[PDB]
Parts: structure tokens; C-alpha cells; sequence
RNA sequence: UGCUCGC
């Protein structure tokens, strides 16, 4: 679940070779780098 | 009076091409090793049996490579084009069989046809099935007439074996040591131990120096247990010169120092000086004395042979060598290793002849210990070894030994790597041109400096300017356009003629007469043959005979006067180049002969066996004089040079008038050539590789040499031919760059595809599990596949014709996880790319193993912007610097724009008339709609083409009258127009381009990776951070190093000075000392290390105030 | 669902499941291409 | 526009719009329109003979 | 691969005159004779029909059919 | 065998004889066209043996 | 790890 939206919408998409799993609701990083 | 000069001479080198040449090197070699050499070796082992159970044994009668076949059907073979074993990754190879007669239960059982391996067939070889096949049968197997071949193919890739380049073995050379002492050195090999022993002149006394000894032992004492005792018999063979004596005499004092006058005395000193092979096995029983007296037959100069313990020719061969170190003593005549007439080139035949000895004898003895193990304890039963003839061990061998390129010989104790390579597939030329490659033995580690010298020797032979630019320059070289390689021959008719010849007997006569000025010694591969006089006589008689064809042509016969050395070289690998006899300042070839190979009455081997043209050796030529030219010819004259653009290579080849620009312009340009871009073959469109460059409209030069019309480059261009202007515009083309036409861009020039491979395996387990591809994830909101599987087709895999963008999936791959119900995780192939791709087709195909390889070609079509490297074929690269429009770009009175504004401030510092000449024969050759010739040392002259100009109406300089297209008024001076034939190299401004974000980091060390494929960043080098540190910008360098790259809060405890974890110390069993500390992750990580190597970094932490 | 595919010399459309021998009826060749896609594919002339 | 074999197709629809030859070059109504200064040939010395 | 359409320095329209510059080829007409009987004053043109290799057959010839 | 792209690219410098005047820009976007601002010319050619 | 390259 996202930490500020409490929605489970988290989406593994990577932005410029940067892997990054986000909420595709409110846009909060959950959680970033590998 | 002109001496009369052949013009159609130069019809000798295409006939020539025809039986010989470029790539008719490996194809011949590897035929002889797969039909001659192999049967040598089979024969040399058809024996093997074991010492247990005797009376048993296996012996091979006859061996076979037969036809490539694939072993995929169920036990049945299948004929196999070179094109599928590329399309399934699979090998070329071929099955080794033989047939054999052994012995089960003491009755003889025979096999007439059971396999043992798979021999990888070489293209176009003698088994190849691409052989004696037409363009339509080519097609029909999709393969391209104009491939070169000569390559394996392993796995699917495409592999060569480099040409290697060595010392020639069995020969003194005389060298200098590291202290300056004049010494000499033989590496005396034969077919089973290879032996360098060397000998000193330290302390103005000779030491041989051996492996085989504990102390180097003075020579006199070796002659002495050779069976000559007497020391005038000593001297007389070194020599009877004053000099001579007075440097040898401290030799014969150091010697009647001791107490050794006899062979057993000097026999028991040697086996006193020789250490056992740590502990050999048997019982010694005094072999002392036999042990010395085996190292001096056997082990030491093997190449010289003692017929019954007989060293008298040993005698004589140390004896010579003491002379030649005596007399290099004085005047430093050093010889020198670089000199090409000592090297020896190796081709694929030996070396697959060696690694094939090394695999049968490995078998054979494997074989020996399955019998050993199997036969005298298992039963009744009968052993048998086509139960246990194991036939993946040869094939495996092969397969390895080829694909990874590093070859380990125990037998032979060598260790080499990089043997085989990547066949390059960037375009014809390069491929041609690397199947042509030739690596040096020094193995570039360091700055020899040494052999990367150009030496005169490699005249005819070699390439000159034909070498890659960067750290293997000089090391790396490429064959010439005529050229060849020769191979062993028997040497029994040459002894036969040399003993016939009055060649006396070396064992009849003392050492005495060595030392006679008229007297000339006879060798033969390093053996002394024997001795001669009026050498004259003896080297005419022999060049006669073999121009008569009762000797093979391509031994050699050489003499050295300063030695005093009749040298007759008949080992293969010397290099061997044709020249015209001339005989009585006239050549034997004249109009007549030339009109008949014209006509096609006679070829090459006619004029062979006429004693018209003959190979002459690197030896052998440094004894003879060649003429350029006819009118070169003088009264001294023994030879006739073919046609000299034959000097450069293939690559080199490529340069329209190179003799009139600079070295390292030529060199930069056969490199660039190297990597230029266009068509591959007439099957590019099938052919599936992992990177491939093509040429939207590719063109032929206007300018073509002489040897593009011999390698059929015309019929695969790489480059195009664009309207150069020489001129300086808008100040962007100021170092190299060049400005291009937006409307030529745009109706096609310069226009480029890139096709990539994308590869993906479903393969069988262990466990009765498979890996499958599941469908496209359909959304049940829109009842359509999700943006990421929208490209897939109904079977998951990606349909051709569809565009494929950035994070999209190809093959919608899922593997299990248990190798009850099979658990899948999806592994998709995800296509890393910043702009988009066509699919242009998708192969799928099934292996022996049940997996299933699938291929997508992706299709990307590109045209040139800012970035794109560009050459011009005679070195002067380029990136594009400015992209103006058609209307910006100057014109002339007939309307012309030019395409590419080159500057021409690039001319005077590197002199690339060759250049201008180019422009100005393609401007000629465009007008009058003829194609110039640029050959080397030749072609058309400047006359004619401004003959051809002032006749079509146009200046006979190339200038011509512009107007200025931004200002509309006319140029105060005229702009140097014309044709010139510029190609695209793959050096791509969006390949290059790279940015990184935070990204992923090491999981050794938390840092960025390497490669620009790993998503890496780039790396603050040593000399970077010494530029920061003489800024002064102490910030910038932290933030740089420590703050962006490996940046770290760790927890230190003040008490013991030890690292902490979650604000708590392990060692002291408190927190109260604990504090955070700011520091790179790789301080962190040394300290951990150096922890664990006892050296305790103990951190005494302060306040900041 | 009818999955078609086209063989390496004999070019013609061949109808196979999952989990099948990849070949191809009146022939031995087992190189096995996909069909071009069927969906509006749009281009730039540029 | 290309060259074909038995049982290869070409089908396909273009959609044309209006457009200047600064944008690309596909535009330009002109193959080559140019222009030149009118030359004028005068002869300081009568010349003649051969 | 193929004759271009447009001609890559002045634009004039050139992949129209291929065939029949083969038929001039397939005629006795030499290489400047046939340039200049097609209409190309210009060398640009010259250069592109001259220098152009049809490699279009030699596809076809490996195409699949 | 001729590539999509390079098809595509050839067919865009094949001139029009439609007159330019009787037309108009097409605005930003609007990839489906209207009658005004566009023309289109479909070709289908499929070959096969005599 | 190897090797071919790019300056
Ligand atoms: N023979 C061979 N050795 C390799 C290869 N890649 C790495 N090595 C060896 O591993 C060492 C370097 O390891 P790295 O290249 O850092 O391995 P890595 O890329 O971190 O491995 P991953 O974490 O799986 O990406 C070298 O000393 C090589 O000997 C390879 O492709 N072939
Ligand atoms: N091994 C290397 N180490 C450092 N810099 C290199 C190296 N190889 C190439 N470079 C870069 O390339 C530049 C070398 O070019 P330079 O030698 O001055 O001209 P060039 O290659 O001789 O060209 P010409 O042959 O004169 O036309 C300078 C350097 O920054
Ligand atoms: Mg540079
Ligand atoms: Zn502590
Ligand atoms: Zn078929
Ligand atoms: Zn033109």
C-alpha cells in the first residue's frame, strides 16, 4: 500500500534506468534504487 | 632507346587470384590438415593398448571426416546449410568416424563405420557443401557467392583463427644480453621436446646454460664428453684465426685448471652438475654418467641428430656457434629478431593438427585406463571398448578450443590465447580484411617497441599501412594482395641433390677446414648439411633445378657472406612472393605469353613450369635484385617485380591515389574502412546477427583501384557518392567537422538502418517441466491488452510489422520455480531502447533439447544528424557540425548544391593531395561517364582529367565561378568542387549518447556500474581528481566523491574505535558511545577488509568544533 | 485459436499448437517464421 | 517504387497534405531553380590570325 | 538496394530513368551518350545513375517467394 | 523486401500533380484529415506467376 | 574474464 494515500496502486515503473516502484494514484515513491 | 615494356603484365595478378590469394590460405591448409595431416596422426597412434591382459589390443585402420550433418532428427543425420547452423545456433561440423579391429574375448571383431567425434568444417573447404556450387545453388542455401569464407561456425558464431606469427625454431641467434654480453641462444625443437640452451661469454670463457643442468659447465668440457679429447682437434674446430685462439684460449686454461682430459671424466663433471626430475620413478642404478651422456644426445640440440651416439655433427654445430660468437665478439654484427626471413607463420592446419594429436592421444590413453580398470576384476563377460568409446570428448574439445579461443597443449606444454576471434560483420571489407589478419607472438602486454617497428623486410609480403590504431599498432598486420604461405615439403630429393652436388660429407673432414675463407657451409632446416666450395656454382645449379621442377618451387636456397652460410629452408609457413626471371637485362615474360593467358592458352602454372615466373623467399630475395620497372632494368638484374600497388593490402586497397597522401592519413583510413558502413552480402536480408549496419542506397566509387575491381567491392559498396565543396562556411566546420544539406538528408542520402537480434530460450528442465509463453494479458476494462503486452501476439510472442517502444515486452516469458503444482514467475524479454523499433521478422526454431530459441530482428532506420561520424576514404574523419538548408548552401551558374562542406584548413597540416586528385578524376569521370582508376603508383594522370575538363566545358582545376546562397552575391574566390566518395561510419551519436540518473549501484561496492548497457555512470578518474585538488575546489571535489557517488551514515563507537550497527556496539556491549559518522561506503568496505586481514582500524572520533 | 506460420523453404502456411516439434508438412526444415501482423501500422514519410 | 516477387504483396493507403520545401525537401516544387550573372566577352586589342 | 527516387544534391527526378538507362545499356548506347540522350546536363545526375549498383534482384534472388 | 521506412520515405518524394492553391495547411494534429487539407492514394499491387 | 573497437 502507498504510505500517504493508503492506496495499493504501486506500479514498478522504471524512469531513466532508474528502477523505482511508485503509487500511480498520488505519485508517492514507495520505494527506489536497486 | 626504351626498353620495350609489357603492358598487359599486370594480367598475371588476376590469374593468380584464381588458384591462390586472399582467402585460398586457411581454405588449403585446413584441406590438407582434414586430408593428409589427420591420417599422418591417426597412423602415428593406431596402436593403443594396455600392459595388463596382454595380447589385447585396439587398432585403427582408416579414418574419416565425411559430409556436415546435424544430429538433430532421432539417430538420423541430415545434410545442414552453414545459414541454419547461424539461424539454430548450432555448430558446422562433420562426424569423425573410423574403422577399427580389436579384440573382445580373443576373437577379432571389426567396425567398418563408428563415430568417435565431430570435426567443425571450415567454409568453403574441400567437405564444405558451399563448394563447387553456382551463385543459383548459393541462393538456393542462402549463402552469398561473394562470401570469403575460411571461418567456422561454432554455436552459431562465426569464428577465424588468426594467421599466427612466431620465431622460426632450430636456429642460432646471436644476441646481446641484459649486461651487454654478445651471447648466443638455439631453441632446438622437434616433433616431441622443444629445448632452448644457450651459451655465455660472462667471464671471457663460453658456459652452455641448459635447463636440464644445475650450473652452466664450460664448453670445452661438453667437447670432451662429446668424444673429441684431443684440444687441438678443439681449436681447429672453432677456428684457426689469431683472434680466434686469443679469445678461446682463457676457455682451454679455465679447463686444464681442472683435472678433466677424458670423455668419462668430462661425462662424470656433467652428471655431477644434473639434478633428478624430482625423484623419476626406477630404480637410478648408477645413471650418472648414462644420464649425462642422454642429455647430450638426446636432450641437448635435439634438431641435430646423432646417428649412434655419434656427436661429431654435434661436435661441428657447437663448434660453428662458438666461431659465430667469436667473430659477433669484435664487430657488433647483432643479429636481429625482427627481420621477417626468421618468422614463420602457423595457419589453422597446424594448429588443428596439434590440438587433434593432443585429443586422440588423450583418448587413446583414457582408453587404456577404462581397459586397465575394466578388464582383469569385472567378469566372464568380455570387455569390450566400443562399450566405453566416449565419442563427446573430441567433439567437446573442438567446440571449446574454437569457441573460447585459448588452447592449453600439456603434451606440448603450450598456453595460448586468442587464437580464434569474432568474425566482424560490419561489412564486406572488414570481414575480407580480417580473414587476412596475422597476430604477433609477443602478445602486446607492454611497449616492446620493438617489433612495432616497420621493417624493411616486409616488403611484398606484409601490408604496411594496413594496422588498427591504438595499443596493437605494429603487432597486428595484414597480408599483401599477392602473397602466399608455403608448406612442409619431404627433403629427400634435396639431400638427394646436395650430396650429388659435391657436398663433402662433414664427418670426413676436421673443423679445420670451417675456417677456410673459401669454404661455404651447406644448412638444411637448421642442420648442418656440410660444407661446399665455389658456392656460386652450387646456388645456380640449385635454381635451375627448381625452376626445371625437379625441386619443389617453393623451397628456398640462400647464402650469407658475412657468415660464410649456404642456407636451403624447405619447413612450411615462410612467406613466398612471385617475381619475373629476367635473364640478360631482358624478362622472360613477354608480349606473346601475356596475349596467350589473355586468350587463356596458359595460366599461372604454365608460367610456373616455364621457368617465367618463380617464388622467391624473404631469404632468398635478400640475395637477389629485383627491378620496379623495365626501365629499371639494369645489367644486374635477376628478377622482374609484378606490379607494385600489389604491396598494399586489402584494406589499404581501398585508398584512390595513396601514394600521393601521408602514412598515418592511410592508416586512419583502413581502419575507419574497417568499421565503414554498407551491404553486407546478397543474403543480409535473411542473415539474423546481433548488430548489423546497412546503406539505404548504397553506391560504387567513381575513383575505383585496380584491387576493388579484384575483391568484387563495387558489387557491395559501403558509402556514397556526395557533391563536395572545399570551402569554410558559417564556422562550423572548424576542426574536421563538416556541414551537410538538409534537403539532401532528406531525399535519401546518408540514410541508414540498424538491425538488432533479440534472442530468447525455452528449455527443458530436469524435472518434466517446460518453460512456456503465456497469451497478453488482457485488460477487462477495455477488453484490450495492457500498454506493456500490446505489441504480443495470441501466442504471447511479438508480431513483425509493429512498432516497439521503450519498456514494452517481446516474449511474454514465464519459467517455473520448483526447477505439487508448478509455480511460474514471469521473466520477460523488455526491450532497453531510447528511441523506437521495427520488427522486421521472427524465427522460431527447436533444438535436439526441446528448447526453443526465438529471434526478433528489430529494424531501426536513422538519418544523419549532428554527431554522425562521416569519412571521406582517405582519413580525414569527421562529425557532422551543422545541418543548413538548400537554400543556405552556395550554388554554382548550373544550379548545383553541394551536399558536404568540408574544411579546407584539414589539408596543409596532413597533405592529402590524394584527395584532391580523387575529386578531380570523379569530377572528370561524372562529365565524360567514365570510371578513373586511383591504383597505387599509377593510375589516371592529372593531364588527362584536365583534358576531360576543359573538354566538357568546365575549369580544367576543379574551381569553378559560385554565388553565395545567404548573401545572393558571388564569391570573391572560387570553390573547389566535386564528386568524392564519403562513407558512414557506425560511430552513431545516439548510440553514444548517455545520461545517468541516481540509477542502480554495485553490490560489492555501492557505486555506479561500468557500462553504458548496465545503465552505468560515468567515473571522476585519478587525474580528474588531481585537476579538482590544483582548483582548490575542496566542496565540489567532496560532493563529487563522497556525496553523489557512495555517500554513508555509519554508527562508530567512541570507547573501543569499532564499527557499530543501529546506534549499539557488539564489541563493548553498550550504546552509550555509539555515534553517527558521515563517510563513503568504499572507506567503509577497506575498513571491513582490513578487519578481517587483522589490521584493526581503530576510529578515535572528536567534535567538529 | 489457429496460429499460422511460414516455413523456411517451402512458404507455406502451417497450423501448430503449443508443445509441438516445430516442422513442416511435405518437407524436413525446421526454421519456422511468423506471419506479418494483421493491425493499421502508420508511418512517417520524413 | 519497388521490384516484387510471387506472393509478396504491397498494399497501403497515403495520405498527402499540403506543406513548403523548407519543412522538407519532398516539398520543393522545383528541381533546380537558379540564376546567373549575364557574362559580357570584351575584347581589349582586336585579335585575329590563327 | 534500389535507384532512389530524388537525386541526393539537386532533387530532379531520377528513379524513373533507370530501366529505361538499362534499356540504353541493353542498346549499343555507351555510358555518356545514354546520360546525355536521358536529359541529365548536369554531372549530379550523371554521378547518380552511374554510380547506382541494383542490388533490388540480387534480394529477390534470396527472397522468399 | 523493400523496408516499411525506406518504402514509406520513397513513396513521400513521389510529386503530386494536384494543384497546391486548391488546398489548405492542415492544422496541428488532426491525423485523420479532412476533405479540405488532404488527399489520399491507395496502392495495392500483389504479384504472382504468369 | 577474455577480445575488437572509439580519441
Ligand atoms: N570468462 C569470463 N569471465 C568473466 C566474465 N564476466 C566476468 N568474468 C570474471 O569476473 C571478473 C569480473 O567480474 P564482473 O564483470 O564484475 O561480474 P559482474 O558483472 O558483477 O557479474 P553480475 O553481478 O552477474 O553482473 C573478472 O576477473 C573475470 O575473470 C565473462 O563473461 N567471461
Ligand atoms: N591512448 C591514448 N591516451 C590518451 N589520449 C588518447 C589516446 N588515444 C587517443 N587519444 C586522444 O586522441 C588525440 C590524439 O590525436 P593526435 O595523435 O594528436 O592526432 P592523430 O591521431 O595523429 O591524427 P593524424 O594522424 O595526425 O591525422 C589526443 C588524445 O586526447
Ligand atoms: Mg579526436
Ligand atoms: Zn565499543
Ligand atoms: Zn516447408
Ligand atoms: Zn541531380
Amino acid at each position: 500500500r502507498c504510505p500517504d494515500c493508503g492506496s495499493t496502486e504501486l506500479v514498478e515503473d522504471s524512469h531513466y534506468s532508474q528502477s523505482q516502484l511508485v503509487c500511480s494514484d498520488c505519485g508517492c515513491v514507495v520505494t527506489e534504487g536497486v | 632507346a626504351p626498353i620495350p615494356t609489357v603492358e598487359e603484365k599486370w594480367r598475371l595478378l588476376p590469374a593468380f587470384l584464381k588458384v591462390k590469394g586472399l582467402v585460398k590460405q586457411h581454405i588449403d591448409s585446413f584441406n590438407y590438415f582434414i586430408n593428409v595431416e589427420i591420417k599422418k596422426i591417426m597412423k602415428a597412434n593406431e596402436k593403443v593398448t594396455s600392459d595388463a591382459d596382454p595380447m589385447w589390443y585396439l587398432k585403427y585402420l582408416n579414418i574419416y571426416v565425411g559430409l556436415p550433418d546435424v544430429e538433430e532428427s532421432f539417430n538420423v543425420t541430415r545434410p545442414v546449410s552453414p545459414h541454419e547452423c547461424r539461424l539454430r545456433d548450432m555448430t558446422y561440423s562433420a562426424p569423425i568416424t573410423v574403422d577399427i579391429e580389436y579384440t573382445r574375448g580373443s576373437q577379432r571383431i571389426i567396425r567398418n563405420a563408428l563415430p568417435i567425434g565431430r570435426m567443425p568444417i571450415m567454409l568453403r573447404s574441400s567437405n564444405c557443401v558451399l563448394t563447387g556450387k553456382t551463385p543459383a545453388e548459393f541462393a538456393k542455401l542462402n549463402e552469398c557467392p561473394l562470401d570469403p569464407g575460411g571461418y567456422f561456425i561454432v554455436k552459431g558464431v562465426e569464428k577465424v583463427i588468426l594467421i599466427q606469427e612466431q620465431l622460426s625454431k632450430n636456429r642460432i641467434i646471436v644476441e646481446a644480453d641484459r649486461k651487454g654480453a654478445v651471447g648466443a641462444s638455439v631453441t632446438s625443437s622437434t616433433h616431441e621436446k622443444k629445448s632452448r640452451t644457450n651459451m655465455a661469454v660472462k667471464q671471457g670463457r663460453f658456459y652452455l646454460r641448459h635447463n636440464t643442468l644445475s650450473e652452466d659447465i664450460p664448453i670445452v668440457i661438453i667437447f670432451k664428453a662429446m668424444g673429441v679429447e684431443s684440444d687441438q682437434e678443439i681449436v681447429q674446430m672453432i677456428g684457426t684465426e689469431e683472434h680466434v685462439m686469443a679469445a678461446f684460449g682463457p676457455s682451454l686454461e679455465e679447463c686444464q685448471k681442472a683435472q678433466i682430459f677424458t670423455q668419462m671424466q668430462a661425462l662424470k663433471y656433467i652428471g655431477n652438475k644434473v639434478r633428478r626430475q624430482r625423484m623419476w620413478g626406477g630404480g637410478p642404478k648408477k645413471t650418472k654418467i648414462e644420464e649425462a651422456r642422454e642429455l647430450l644426445a638426446s636432450t641437448i640440440l635435439t634438431h641435430v641428430p646423432v646417428k649412434e651416439f655419434n656427436f661429431r655433427a654435434k661436435c661441428i654445430y657447437t663448434a660453428v656457434m662458438v666461431r659465430r660468437v667469436i667473430l659477433a665478439q669484435g664487430d657488433n654484427k647483432v643479429d636481429d629478431r625482427d627481420y621477417y626471413g626468421n618468422k614463420r607463420l602457423e595457419l589453422a592446419g597446424q594448429l588443428l593438427s596439434l590440438l587433434f594429436e593432443d585429443l586422440f592421444k588423450k583418448f587413446n590413453s583414457e582408453m587404456k585406463k577404462i581397459a586397465d580398470q575394466v578388464i582383469p576384476k569385472q567378469r566372464a563377460a568380455q570387455f569390450d571398448v566400443v562399450k566405453h568409446m566416449r565419442q563427446d570428448q573430441i567433439t567437446n574439445g573442438m567446440v571449446n578450443a574454437i569457441s573460447t579461443g585459448n588452447w592449453s597443449l600439456k603434451r606440448f606444454k603450450m598456453d595460448r590465447q586468442g587464437v580464434t576471434q569474432v568474425l566482424s560483420r560490419l561489412s564486406y571489407i572488414s570481414a575480407l580484411g580480417m580473414m587476412t589478419r596475422i597476430s604477433s607472438q609477443f602478445e602486446k602486454t607492454r611497449k616492446v617497441s620493438g617489433p612495432r617497428s616497420l621493417q624493411p623486410s616486409q616488403w611484398g609480403m606484409l601490408c604496411p599501412s594496413d594496422t588498427p590504431e591504438g595499443e596493437a599498432c605494429g603487432l597486428v598486420k595484414n597480408l599483401a594482395l599477392m602473397t602466399h604461405i608455403t608448406t612442409d615439403m619431404e627433403d629427400g630429393p634435396i639431400v638427394k641433390l646436395a650430396s650429388n652436388l659435391g657436398v663433402e660429407d662433414v664427418n670426413l673432414l676436421c673443423g679445420e677446414e670451417l675456417s677456410y675463407p673459401n669454404v661455404f657451409l651447406v644448412f638444411l632446416n637448421g642442420n648442418i648439411l656440410g660444407v661446399i666450395r665455389d658456392h656460386k656454382k652450387l646456388v645456380n645449379t640449385f635454381r635451375l633445378m627448381r625452376r626445371a621442377g625437379y625441386i619443389n618451387e617453393f623451397v628456398s636456397i640462400s647464402t650469407n657472406l658475412t657468415d660464410r652460410c649456404v642456407y636451403i629452408s624447405s619447413d612450411g609457413g615462410r612467406l613466398c612472393r612471385p617475381y619475373i626471371i629476367v635473364k640478360k637485362q631482358k624478362p622472360a615474360v613477354t608480349n606473346k605469353h601475356m596475349e596467350e593467358l589473355a586468350q587463356g592458352y596458359r595460366n599461372f602454372e604454365d608460367f610456373l613450369h616455364e621457368s617465367l615466373v618463380e617464388y622467391l623467399d624473404v631469404n632468398e630475395e635478400n640475395d637477389c635484385n629485383i627491378a620496379l620497372y623495365e626501365h629499371t632494368i639494369n645489367k644486374d638484374t635477376t628478377h622482374l617485380e609484378i606490379e607494385p600497388f600489389t604491396l598494399l593490402g586489402v584494406c589499404a586497397g581501398l585508398i584512390p591515389y595513396p601514394h600521393h597522401n601521408q602514412s598515418p592519413r592511410n592508416t586512419y583510413q583502413c581502419a575507419m574502412g574497417k568499421q565503414a558502413m554498407g551491404t553486407i552480402g546478397y543474403n543480409q536480408r535473411n542473415r539474423i546477427d546481433t548488430l548489423m549496419y546497412l546503406l539505404a542506397y548504397p553506391q560504387k566509387p567513381m575513383v575505383k583501384t585496380k584491387t576493388i575491381e579484384l575483391i568484387e567491392f563495387e558489387k557491395l559498396p559501403a558509402g556514397q557518392n556526395a557533391t563536395v565543396a572545399v570551402m569554410s562556411y558559417s564556422g562550423y566546420d572548424i576542426e574536421d567537422a563538416l556541414v551537410l544539406n538538409k534537403a539532401s538528408l532528406d531525399r535519401g542520402f546518408g540514410r541508414c538502418l540498424v538491425y538488432k537480434n533479440a534472442k530468447c530460450t525455452l528449455k527443458r528442465y530436469t524435472n518434466q517441466t517446460f518453460d512456456k509463453v503465456m497469451g497478453p494479458m488482457l485488460d477487462a476494462a477495455t477488453r484490450k491488452p495492457i500498454w506493456r503486452h500490446e505489441i504480443l501476439d495470441a501466442d504471447g510472442i511479438c508480431s513483425p510489422g509493429e512498432k516497439v517502444e521503450n519498456k514494452q515486452v517481446l516474449v511474454n516469458k514465464s519459467m517455473p520455480t520448483v526447477t505439487q503444482q508448478p509455480q511460474y514467475k514471469d521473466v520477460p524479454i523488455t526491450y532497453k531502447g531510447a528511441t523506437d523499433s521495427y520488427i522486421e521478422k521472427v524465427m522460431i526454431s527447436s533444438n535436439a533439447e526441446d528448447a526453443f530459441l526465438i529471434k526478433m530482428l528489430l529494424r531501426q532506420t536513422r538519418r544523419p544528424e549532428i554527431g554522425d561520424k562521416f569519412s571521406s576514404r582517405h582519413g580525414q574523419k569527421g562529425v557532422c557540425g551543422l545541418i543548413v538548408p538548400q537554400e543556405d548552401m552556395p550554388f554554382c551558374d548550373s544550379g548545383i548544391c553541394p551536399d558536404i562542406i568540408m574544411n579546407p584548413h584539414g589539408f596543409p597540416s596532413r597533405m592529402t593531395v590524394g584527395k584532391l586528385i580523387e575529386l578531380l578524376a570523379g569530377k572528370a569521370g561524372v562529365l565524360d561517364g567514365r570510371f578513373h582508376y586511383g591504383t597505387a603508383f599509377g593510375g589516371s594522370k592529372v593531364k588527362d582529367v584536365c583534358e576531360d575538363l576543359v573538354r566538357h566545358g568546365y575549369n580544367y582545376l576543379g574551381k569553378d565561378y559560385v554565388t553565395s546562397g545567404i548573401t545572393g552575391e558571388p564569391l570573391e574566390a572560387y570553390i573547389y568542387f566535386g564528386p568524392v566518395y564519403y562513407q558512414k561510419l557506425k560511430h552513431m551519436v545516439l548510440d553514444k549518447m548517455h545520461a545517468r540518473a541516481r540509477g542502480p549501484r554495485a553490490v560489492l561496492t555501492r557505486q555506479p556500474t561500468e557500462g553504458r548497457s548496465r545503465d552505468g555512470g560515468l567515473r571522476l578518474g585519478e587525474m580528474e581528481r588531481d585537476c579538482l585538488i590544483g582548483y582548490g575546489a575542496s566542496m565540489l571535489l567532496l560532493e563529487r566523491l563522497m556525496i553523489s557517488s557512495d555517500a554513508f551514515e555509519v554508527d562508530v563507537c567512541g570507547q573501543c574505535g569499532l564499527l557499530g550497527y543501529s546506534g549499539w556496539c557488539h564489541y563493548c556491549k553498550s550504546s552509550c558511545h555509539v555515534s553517527s559518522l558521515r563517510i563513503p561506503y568504499a572507506c567503509k568496505l577497506l575498513f571491513q577488509e582490513l578487519q578481517s586481514m587483522n589490521i584493526i582500524p581503530r576510529l578515535k572520533l572528536s567534535k567538529y568544533n | 485459436q489457429p496460429m499460422i506460420y511460414i516455413c523456411g523453404e517451402c512458404h507455406t502456411e502451417n497450423e501448430i499448437k503449443s508443445r509441438d516439434p516445430i516442422r513442416c508438412r511435405e518437407c524436413g526444415y525446421r526454421i519456422m517464421y511468423k506471419k506479418r501482423t494483421k493491425r493499421l501500422v502508420v508511418f512517417d514519410a520524413r | 517504387i519497388a521490384q516484387l516477387r510471387p506472393g509478396q504483396e504491397i498494399d497501403l493507403l497515403m495520405h498527402c497534405v499540403k506543406g513548403i520545401g523548407k519543412d522538407h525537401a519532398k516539398f520543393s516544387p522545383v528541381a533546380t531553380a537558379s540564376y546567373r550573372l549575364l557574362p559580357d566577352i570584351t575584347l581589349l586589342e582586336p585579335v585575329e590570325g590563327e | 538496394m534500389i535507384i532512389p527516387v530524388r537525386c541526393f544534391t539537386c532533387g530532379k527526378i531520377v528513379g524513373n530513368k533507370w530501366e529505361a538507362y538499362l534499356g540504353l545499356l541493353q542498346a549499343e548506347y555507351t555510358e555518356g551518350d545514354a546520360l546525355d540522350a536521358l536529359g541529365l546536363k548536369r554531372y549530379c545526375c550523371r554521378r547518380m545513375l552511374l554510380a547506382h549498383v541494383d542490388l533490388i534482384e540480387k534480394l529477390l534472388n534470396y527472397a522468399p517467394l | 523486401i523493400v523496408q516499411d521506412e525506406i518504402l514509406a520515405h520513397r513513396l513521400g518524394l513521389i510529386p503530386i500533380h494536384a494543384d497546391p492553391r486548391l488546398f489548405e495547411y492542415r492544422n496541428q494534429g488532426d491525423e485523420e484529415g479532412t476533405e479540405i487539407d488532404t488527399l489520399q492514394f491507395r496502392l495495392q499491387v500483389r504479384c504472382t506467376r504468369n
